[PDB]
RNA sequence: CGAGCUGGAGAUACGCUUUGACUCGGGGAUGUCCGAAUGGGGAAACCCACCUCGUAAGAGGUAUCCGCAAGGAUGGGAACUCAGGGAACUGAAACAUCUCAGUACCUGAAGGAGAAGAAAGAGAAUUCGAUUCCGUUAGUAGCGGCGAGCGAACCCGGAUCAGCCCAAACCGAAACGCUUGCGUUUCGGGGUUGUAGGACCAUCAAGCCGAAGUGGCUGGAAAGCUACACCUCAGAAGGUGAGAGUCCUGUAGGCGAACGAGCCCUGAGUAGGUCGUUGUUCGUGAAACGAUGACUGAAUCCGCGCGGACCACCGCGCAAGGCUAAAUACUCCCAGUGACCGAUAGCGCAUAGUACCGUGAGGG
RNA sequence: AACGAUAAAAGAAGUGAGAAUCUUCUUCGCCGUAAGGACAAGGGUUCCUGGGGAAGGGUCGUCCGCCCAGGGAAAGUCGGGACCUAAGGUGAGGCCGAACGGCGCAGCCGAUGGACAGCAGGUCAAGAUUCCUGCACCGAUCAUGUGGAGUGAUGGAGGGACGCAUUACGCUAUCCAAUGCCAAGCUAUGGCUAUGCUGGUUGGUACGCUCAAGGGCGAUCGGGUCAGAAAAUCUACCGGUCUGCCUCAGACGUAUCGGGAGCCGAAGUUGGAAACGCGACGGUGCCAAGAAAAGCUUCUAAACGU
């Protein structure tokens, strides 16, 4: 249910120093809304959510081998929690 | 229970599935093989319906 | 099936497998969203709902037309079938009739085929005996600005052959219909036609088993040369460092599974007619017959239709109700084969409806 | 032949195998109702970072809108949908038609229009009414309390609801002057010793017995059935009935959150100009006579209570 909704935790330097901020960064699946995405990060994490945003993003157009390619197609989504901020720790 | 049974495969899948996105991902095959538990925890039920109800 | 496997993928890490993996044959179960699309909307694959399940997450329903209801339909198919529509270039050495041709095209319906089919026929022997297909008749008979040109059928020889049931005269109803044992449509029995009948009265599958050769020589390499053998119901073929009957896969032959596929009546707004037309060889011709668009409109077995205006005689047949396998067509798909190609050939493609061109249809 | 406008370019410094062409510095010339900036269509990662140098670039290339990889895109309040309707498109029933199909009321779709709640700042290498800080507003559900009863529809009414030209008053954006204020330093060339030069010289919100142009409005008791389907305490008709109320554009003050030249934070004055924007749906004239629907306000019908 809500554990195959979350994708994959984002890696990146901005969201790394929003990981400092208490804010946290991951895609998910694109046809989720924020509703059940909000109710699946605390479901998971224990922790409460009192701010959500959402972003659909297009995959980006890569060409391997001279065969033209394909978008790949993601939608990261960032959370704000309360100021119970932990989550797993598995900040790195 | 047996909802029970499946999520625990699916919660393990999640984290795993961090991980790979991370620096460790060092046996790939845990992945499938627990997909694999999956399709079978759910197939298993599609024989309980049919039996017994008829 | 009996050691490999982890798609092409060729790149590692990771594993899985002799309590049988992988692969092959056969079933199940999952099956997002769009698409006949069908809960409502929509610029396909996205937006928006409602109702019961209801603990949620999730599931089930919500189009229309047929029908009491089950249960059915809608869409999609390369070509093939039938039907409703229906061209023109062209030929006629110009062009109107005519041809091209009921060809192309459009549309509807259906299937593995389809159509057609059981004589009010063909036809001239008082012969024949449902339909379809092939041969021949025969380019004969005919049609035709009697021009260009178009063009049958019967007999006969073959492929395959099967014939079958309802309506109605009369029984028995029931319901309704009226002056009193009757007649409009349902349900049974009965009854289905021309030498007139009938009523009422006397094997293919996945696969398994499968014979026979060694030494020297050339050579990078043996299957070639050579010398001696051997099998043969098996010398079809492909692979193997170059040309292999006896090295491999196979071949002739043999076996082969739980589930697996497969032969008093006999039809009326009709028959018939006048007007317009048309089909078969049928172009208004002496033009019958079938066919409907308009208006009319019969007869019963001593009766009804036809036999190419029409009449008499003589013959053939029973219309206005239905069903009907097989011989026929085609080739998306599979197998085998080829005095078929072998890289400008062969399909457009040794793969691509891609790149590329176009707003598109479309081309490529 | 050409190398795509006759808007020039020069030097130094750097990087590199390699430089007229890439980076930096200092000058020069060109646009400036543009050749600057913000959006819509359309394009689709072209954006930022780190690398590269085949081809693409009319030369070169260490560079690029080219190639590779990794990131970047945040909304209750902005634009669209969950609201409405226009032309147009659809369209059960319905009207037609050799077939396929052609029309068509209600209804439905359809923005180029209507309705609708946020402003100021900060800032990633790359996002900002979206994230952050400050401080608001809007709908919905519930709870506490006041209230302690009427709510008041797929139906009625009002209203939304609209032309063109011209133009009175007031104002802001915004722009100018200065021996107003504030900050910084210097000066030479012949002079000025600052009365010179340069630069900055307020945004949002809350509260005012503060100043303020302009703009909106009449208002009830009753009669009639024949009007709005019936209803109606709401509308429409008709008859009786007596300058003033509301609104703040914007300015001013106080406070507060910001910003501010600059070396953390200074000043925030006086005078003038001024919109097509705002007050507003103002005034006047004209003929060619200037959408609809929902939201919104008001009434009962049914039902639910009191
Ligand atoms: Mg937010
Ligand atoms: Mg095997
Ligand atoms: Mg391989
Ligand atoms: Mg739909
Ligand atoms: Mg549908
Ligand atoms: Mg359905
Ligand atoms: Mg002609
Ligand atoms: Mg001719
Ligand atoms: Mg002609
Ligand atoms: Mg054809
Ligand atoms: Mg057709
Ligand atoms: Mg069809
Ligand atoms: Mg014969
Ligand atoms: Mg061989
Ligand atoms: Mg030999
Ligand atoms: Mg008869
Ligand atoms: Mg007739
Ligand atoms: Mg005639
Ligand atoms: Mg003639
Ligand atoms: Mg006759
Ligand atoms: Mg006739
Ligand atoms: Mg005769
Ligand atoms: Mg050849
Ligand atoms: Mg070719
Ligand atoms: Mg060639
Ligand atoms: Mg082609
Ligand atoms: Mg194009
Ligand atoms: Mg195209
Ligand atoms: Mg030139
Ligand atoms: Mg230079
Ligand atoms: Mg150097
Ligand atoms: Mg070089
Ligand atoms: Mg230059
Ligand atoms: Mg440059
Ligand atoms: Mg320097
Ligand atoms: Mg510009
Ligand atoms: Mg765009
Ligand atoms: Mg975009
Ligand atoms: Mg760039
Ligand atoms: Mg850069
Ligand atoms: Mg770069
Ligand atoms: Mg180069
Ligand atoms: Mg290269
Ligand atoms: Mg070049
Ligand atoms: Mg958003
Ligand atoms: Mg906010
Ligand atoms: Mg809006
Ligand atoms: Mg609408
Ligand atoms: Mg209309
Ligand atoms: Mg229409
Ligand atoms: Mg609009
Ligand atoms: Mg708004
Ligand atoms: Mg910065
Ligand atoms: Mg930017
Ligand atoms: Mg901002
Ligand atoms: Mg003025
Ligand atoms: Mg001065
Ligand atoms: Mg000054
Ligand atoms: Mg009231
Ligand atoms: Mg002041
Ligand atoms: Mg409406
Ligand atoms: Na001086």
């Amino acid at each position: 249910s809500h554990y195959d909704i979350l994708q994959a935790p984002v890696i990146s330097e901005k969201a790394y120093s929003a990981m400092e901020r208490g804010v946290y960064s991951f895609w998910v699946s694109p046809k989720a809304t924020k509703t059940e995405i909000k109710d699946a990060i605390q479901q998971a994490f224990g922790v409460r959510v009192i701010g959500i945003s959402t972003m659909n993003v297009p995959g980006k157009r890569k060409r391997v081998g001279r065969f033209i390619g394909q978008r790949n197609d993601r939608k990261k989504a960032i959370v704000r929690l309360a100021e119970g901020q932990s989550i797993e720790a598995l900040a790195g | 229970d047996f909802a029970k049974e499946i999520d625990a495969r699916k919660k393990e899948l999640m984290e795993l599935r961090f991980q790979a996105a991370a620096g460790q991902l060092a046996q790939p095959h845990r992945v499938r093989q627990l997909r694999r538990e999956v399709a079978q925890l759910n197939t298993v039920k599609a024989e309980l319906a049919r039996k017994g109800e008829q």
